[PDB]
RNA sequence: AGCUAAAUAUUGGCGAGAGACCGAUAGCGAACAAGUAGAGUGAUCGAAAGAUGAAAAGAACUUUGAAAAGAGAGUUAAAUAGUACGUGAAAUUGCUGAAAGGGAAGCAUUGGAAAUCAGUCUUACCUGGGUGAGAUCAGUAGUGCGAGACUAUGCAC
RNA sequence: UUUCAAUGGCCCGUCUUGAAACACGGACCAAGGAGUCUAGCAUCUAUGCGAGUGUUUGGGUGAUGAAAACCCAUCCGCGAAAUGAAAGUGAAUGCAGGUGGGAACGCCCUUGUGGCGUGCACCAUCGACCGACCCGGAAUGGAAGGGUUUGAGU
RNA sequence: GAGAAGCUCAGACGAGUAGGCAGGCGUGGAGGUUUGUGACGAAGCCUUGGGCGUGAGCCUGGGUCGAACAGCCUCUAGUG
RNA sequence: AAACUUUCAGCAACGGAUCUCUUGGCUCUCGCAUCGAUGAAGAACGCAGCGAAAUGCGAUACGUAAUGUGAAUUG
């Protein structure tokens, strides 16, 4: 049993708890679903329509913690369809690392490597300390 | 709709040309304020509005119970998809499966504390709580209305006898109980937005086939019904023209992008 | 967002509008039979048209080159991680103190810039 | 100023079905990858009929596909019959023959008939996966004519076309402008 | 959710059944829950405020203070309790009114009348 | 609805669409269907013709129940029994021939339209065409006549 | 005037039909009364069943006359012929119908 | 010659429950002492008019004035809520400030003069250079059968 | 933003061939203010079913709380047959016909604005069948043969 | 990847009353959704400040104010 | 150079728009059937400690008897 992704991004495109569409600057759209990176309301970047799907998220007090979908057979099973990998408190180089070779050199999603690269590094940003001027 | 006689209660007549007064009629008289003021008119204060609104406008809306019996179906089956579940905002991340079916002694719970307890151990007690918060003023003038309150919709249990889960569920906030029997697409699709989060119990469950049949079996239930047929067998697009069978009898894909 | 040009910075008033306080300044093309403006006599005002549209790629853009999206909470922010470079935060005029100076620290960490700040 | 008579500008024809069906916008996003990526007119008049109206597709009978394949000139003894539209059926025929039928949409009674004669049922997207360009198929239309509308259509002196009546019997426009004895025969 | 088709939920007509119910209704709409003591005592939850009994103010800016129900202003929903007053611009001490509401009884008038509500009610002596 | 009316797009244009010059006065020809034969000649001559006049006989007090009588083809007659009747007469050699009673299906006369198959066949109808019964004695059924 | 296609009007509406328009918003509500009525009957008259026995008749005409429906009441002939008095018929809950005959 | 329940109607009266209705020029004419005030000989005609404040706590007292009132005060979270009282637009008006003006003014394009607003630029990744200190890194070793990824234990100091 | 200078700029709406008009309305401002609803019809479009289609005239779950949602039977409406005023009659010679153009498909020639074969839809046309009319027409019946015709037919 | 309702390249064209069509802006109410805004100040109003859109309009700074209000997908009308 | 006129802005006026409420209206549904010569509907005149309009009442006059609640009415 599967329900057809391409169905599911047809049904939520344009209606759904996660996109956040407004119509100034020519209607854009923005999806903040857990599971997707890019931070943009298309197909291939909804993660509740493509079964392999990942994500990052900052984490407290630091690090990011990274979201990917497991086995599609655990479509129906909610509870086992995600899985979260809380990266320690590891320099950026070494958690860049950790990310693509999760993501990419298992063949697992290449095309979302830069972006979850780049994703977690505005997260690591961030979360630096804030030097305050007087 | 307005009174019939709003507008109509006066006597004025129209004083014609001559006047240097507009040829609307006017209140006769004299030795008050009404006296000498136009009336009838829909642009006349205290007057009688344009087309007064009628009874006999058609309120109620026809649709074909095949057509009826479709749209339960689809809402039937977009309630067992995960991801639009989520799309309407029910927070399901952490049940355990869709559909989500639980045993029959619900049927019997007694409690409100029991129900509460059952939907804390099924995940299912996060939708309560999204509730419970989002509760909120309406905004506007149906406050004045007997429709002061807004909040948004939690789980939809369906049972196949009640023997104290209505009653045990009903208080809780955004929980709404109905029979398999008597499915209801207002339920189901709340505000034409397909993906209700539904609990079933397991002769619920076991009776939606007997409710809806199949494709090429009638249901037991509803006579001479059978299940709509979809125009594409799989809707998997991206897998059939990926596929081998269209991919090796395409020509040369061509530039995506083409140099000025 | 490079080398924004604006066609007109005039704004297009109504006719008559300073000649009438009842006529609003909101443009309202005129329909007369006998509108000198409709017809575009020398020495009149300037008509709406689509020849005024500015360039897509500066369209919608601050001086700065950012375009201003509205927050109202610190979750509006949070959508502008990864558009740091194209979009702006203005903070919602009905946002009480104490959001807006979360808001505004939360910017900050972000790297989002901030039109109504201050 | 340039002097260009603009007649034929505007082109009067669907890039887009007028339905919201999410499976037929499928269906549509199919063919048009077909359609451009193949250099068979099969696949255009498909993507195009996918974009019709309701009344442009007028729906078929399996008795009308067992006589357009079973023409003593015809040689269309095994090909897969496909019609952009509903595939109605015929009582009339007691007996239905072995037919490889593709449609957008089959009626109930019709995908029985020929399911138990022994034939089969097709969908375009099972169609496309067979015959990715149309080879050895046979491809039919509905008769556009044949709805109650052109029946009055053209209406007019001497044009022979049924006029538009509130009731049929006498008293109703069978006199004066419908005979000789009244006046004249329109 | 009320089920009743006797009760109504409408906004106007439940208030305009409490801002126009008679002096009758209004001894009953006036009510002061009982305290601590005094629950556990007669086994009663609340109980309509009388003249004379014994309450301690709850909510408002006049926290804490303690004193007997002077007066039950029915007509204005107030309570008017000794010593609860404020000073006017010529030094008259004004009454300051209390919701029944606001106020916890600490001692009831107890009388042949209120023992009978009491034990209605379901109370024990 | 009102919201996607042509009248919210004709706001602000004066005439509401219904021009300067002819404006949109009361009835400026007649109300109804007036004047067809003076005025709407053109309209009522090209449009409906046989509108004016009297043809044929007057029936006082017509009731239609005697003269109820659907009529039904010979290509439908096996449509009218179930499909296990089917299955066992069509196409087979039996001792006895299924019996279809017209009148019971809804019908009152039977028409010849179309061909039947050669399996014999009784058909009951209170009336019956002449090509109708030679079409069905030629498949070698018969008809008998009922009430 | 008429310059439209279709066919010529025939409203029926040069009296005062606003007046007397019947509306339908009280269908539920009488269908639930009636269905409390006979509920009220049925438990009045319980044990007896709530509708009496009725005869088969054939409907007239050549329209109807293939079809057999229910009548008002047995005949005087069928009452006879059953061994039930006509004055007992009515008691044990069977109507009588004086006017139809047994041809 | 005659009687007869039910299914049927119900813009009047009484009671009740509701509304994808109107929110004080709307909705009944009437949300308020409304068929009232008022007009006509009469038949009849027939209005306008809601909101301080949580609580009057509705401004004690002094001073000026014949008084009305003003100024100090006082109450209040608020008197930018004082009963001419929720907020308080426009038309219109007074004072102050700015500017212009030889029988109209208003407008459009361009610039001058005066007034006012915008930049945080050079932030941020990264690296050159100095010192301090640090549980420490490449290749590895053990702990899912080949390749590859990640986590953890240790070596590598 | 204000003002100055240069240049240009007639008072809007309306009827009208023609308005700045010595043609009409407009002293100012706020609020209100005019293609609506219903019974039909016609075209187009979408949805469901499809030789069928329409659950809501009505009955039940129904008491709980049910103007909703859900379920259910027999009539009936429209369509499946037309023609004639009517009595009446009532649609296959054939592959449900032939001809021309004609979508798609298949086979070849070699690049053609190429040939071959069927041929959906639609149009034009020659026929065949049903009803009416005009015939001959070998008590009642009009079976075969026809026709310069006629129908909103097959 | 670029809301395939998407991306990319190229050419031609642009007056308009009566009138037709399409896409949009604004208002009241209804369903769904936004751990949506708000007494640490909602709506409204004023403004000799700022920004966006060709435009209908929208956002925002400052002052007053005191209790409700809004974004998105649909439904609806006594909607300019 | 003033005065005068015009525009804008800040305060102060005139006025009561906007916003938010509403013991009101309108509409729908459900239930019921009860005026009068044993004097109806309606009209007039009077009744309270301070009462003119409204409600209530009738020289037993904002009312008596009886019944129920149980400490108020309120300026």
């Amino acid at each position: 049993m599967s329900v057809s992704n391409d169905l599911i991004w047809q049904v939520i495109r344009d209606n759904n708890r996660f996109l956040v569409k407004r119509p100034e600057f020519g209607g854009i759209q923005f999806n903040r679903e857990p599971v997707n990176v890019s931070g943009k309301n298309a197909q291939r970047f909804s993660g509740l329509c493509n079964d392999k799907a990942v994500g990052v998220q900052a984490n407290s007090p630091r690090g990011v913690v990274l979201i990917t979908k497991t086995n599609p057979k655990n479509a129906q099973k909610p509870a086992k369809l995600f899985r979260k990998d809380v990266i320690a408190n590891a320099s950026s180089r070494k958690t860049y690392k950790s990310i693509a070779g999760r993501i990419g050199r298992t063949g697992y999603r290449d095309d979302l490597v830069k972006v979850s690269v780049a994703r977690a590094s505005a997260i690591l940003s961030s979360q630096r300390p804030k030097k305050t001027v007087a | 709709a307005v009174s019939e006689k709003a507008g109509h209660q006066t006597s004025a007549e129209s004083w014609g040309t001559g006047r240097a007064l507009a040829r609307i009629p006017r209140v006769g008289g004299g030795g008050t304020h009404r006296s000498g003021q136009a009336a009838f008119g829909n642009m006349c204060r205290s007057g009688r509005m344009f087309a007064p609104t009628k009874t006999w406008r058609k309120w109620h809306v026809k649709v074909n119970q095949n057509e009826k019996r479709y749209a339960i179906s689809s809402a039937v089956a977009a309630s067992g998809v995960p991801s639009l579940l989520l799309a309407r905002g029910h927070r399901i991340e952490e049940i355990p499966e869709v559909p989500l079916v639980v045993d029959d002694a619900v049927q019997s719970f007694q409690k409100t504390k029991e129900a509460v307890a059952l939907l804390k151990e099924i995940k299912a007690y996060r939708d309560v709580v999204k509730v419970a918060n989002s509760r909120k003023l309406r905004a506007g003038k149906g406050k004045l209305r007997n429709r002061r309150h807004v909040q948004r919709r939690g789980p939809l249990v369906v049972f196949n006898e009640d023997a104290g889960i209505v009653k045990a569920f009903r208080n809780i906030p955004g929980v709404e109980i109905v029979n398999v029997r008597r499915l209801n697409l207002l339920q189901l699709a709340p505000g034409g937005h397909l993906g209700r989060f539904v609990i079933w119990t397991k002769s619920a469950f076991g009776l939606l086939d007997s409710v809806f049949g199949s494709t090429t079996e009638a249901a037991q239930l509803k006579k001479n019904y059978f299940l709509p047929e979809n125009i594409i067998s799989n809707a998997d697009v991206t897998r059939l023209i990926n596929s081998d069978e269209i991919q090796s009898i395409v020509k040369a894909a061509g530039p995506s992008r083409v140099k000025r | 967002a490079v080398n924004i040009i604006k066609k007109r910075t005039k704004p297009f008033k109504r006719h008559q509008s300073d000649r009438f306080k009842r006529v609003g300044e909101s443009w309202r093309k005129p329909r007369g039979i006998d509108s000198c403006v409709r017809r575009r006599f020398r020495g009149t005002i300037s008509m709406p048209k689509i020849g005024y549209g500015n360039n897509k790629k500066t369209r919608y853009c601050m001086p700065n080159g950012l375009k201003a999206f509205l927050v109202r909470n610190v979750s509006d922010v949070e959508l502008l991680l990864m558009h740091n470079k194209t979009y702006a935060a203005e903070i919602a005029g009905n946002v009480s103190a104490r959001k807006r100076v979360e808001i505004v620290e939360k910017a900050r960490a972000l790297g989002v810039k901030v039109t109504n700040a201050g | 100023g340039i002097d260009i008579e603009r007649h034929h500008v505007r082109k009067s024809q669907r890039s887009k079905p007028a339905s919201e069906n999410v499976y037929l916008k499928l269906l549509v996003k199919l063919y048009r990858f077909l359609a451009r990526r193949t250099d068979s007119r099969f696949n255009k008049a498909i993507l195009k009929r996918l974009f019709q109206s309701k009344t442009n597709r007028p729906p078929i009978s399996i008795s009308k596909i067992a006589a357009l394949t079973s023409r003593k000139s015809a040689s269309l003894e095994g090909k897969t019959t496909v019609i952009v539209g509903t595939v109605t059926d015929d009582e009339r025929l007691l007996t239905v023959p072995k037919l490889s039928v593709a449609a957008l949409r089959f009626t109930k009674s019709a995908r029985a008939r020929i399911l138990k004669a022994g034939g089969e049922v097709l969908t375009l997207d099972q169609l496309a996966l067979r015959a990715p360009t149309g080879s050895n198929t046979v491809l039919l239309r509905g008769k556009k004519h044949a709805r109650e509308a052109y029946r009055h259509f053209g209406f007019g002196p001497h044009k022979h076309k049924a006029p538009y009546v509130r009731s049929e019997g006498r008293k109703f426009e069978r006199a004066r402008g419908r005979r000789k004895s009244r006046a004249f025969k329109v | 959710m009320k089920f009743s088709r006797d009760v109504t939920s409408s906004r106007r007509k439940q208030r305009k059944a409490h801002f126009g119910a008679p002096s009758s209704v209004r001894r009953v709409l006036m009510s002061a829950p009982l305290s601590k003591e005094l629950r556990e005592q007669y086994k009663i939850r609340s109980l309509p405020v009388r003249r004379d009994d014994q309450i301690t103010v709850i909510r408002g800016s006049n926290k804490g203070r303690e004193g007997k129900i002077t007066s039950v202003y029915r007509k204005k929903f107030l309570l008017l309790i000794e010593r609860v007053t404020r000073e006017k611009a010529n030094g008259a001490s004004a009454p300051v009114g209390i919701d029944a509401s606001k106020v916890v009884i600490t001692k009831l008038h107890l009388d042949k009348d209120r023992k009978d509500l009491i034990v209605r009610k379901g109370g024990k002596v | 609805p009102t919201h996607t009316s042509k009248t919210r797009k004709l706001r602000g244009h004066v005439s509401a669409g219904h021009g300067r010059i002819g404006k949109h006065r009361k009835h400026p020809g007649g109300r109804g269907k007036a004047g067809g034969l003076q005025h709407l000649r053109s309209h009522f001559d090209k449009y409906h013709p046989g509108y004016f006049g009297k043809v044929g006989m007057r029936r006082f007090h017509l009731m239609k129940n005697p003269l109820w009588r659907p009529t039904v083809n010979l290509d439908r007659l096996w449509t009218l029994v179930p499909n296990e009747t089917r299955e066992k007469y069509l196409g087979k050699n039996t001792e006895v021939a299924p019996v279809i009673n017209v009148l019971q299906s809804g019908y009152g006369k039977v028409l010849g339209k179309g061909r039947l198959p050669d399996t014999p066949v009784i058909i009951q109808t209170r009336y019956v065409s002449r090509r109708a019964e030679e079409k069905i004695k030629q498949a070698g059924g018969v008809v008998e006549l009922i009430a | 005037a008429i310059h439209v296609k279709g066919q010529l009007p025939n409203a029926h509406f040069h009296k005062d039909w606003q007046r007397y328009v019947k509306t339908w918003f009280n269908q539920p509500g009488r269908k639930l009364r009636r269905r409390q009525a006979r509920q009220t009957k049925a438990a009045k008259i319980a044990p007896r069943p709530v509708e009496a026995i009725r005869p088969a008749v054939k409907p007239p005409t050549i329209r109807y006359n293939m079809k057999v429906r229910a009548g008002r009441g047995f005949t005087l002939e069928e009452l006879k012929a059953a061994g039930v008095s006509r004055r007992v018929a009515s008691t044990i809950g069977i109507p009588v119908d004086h006017r139809r005959r047994n041809r």
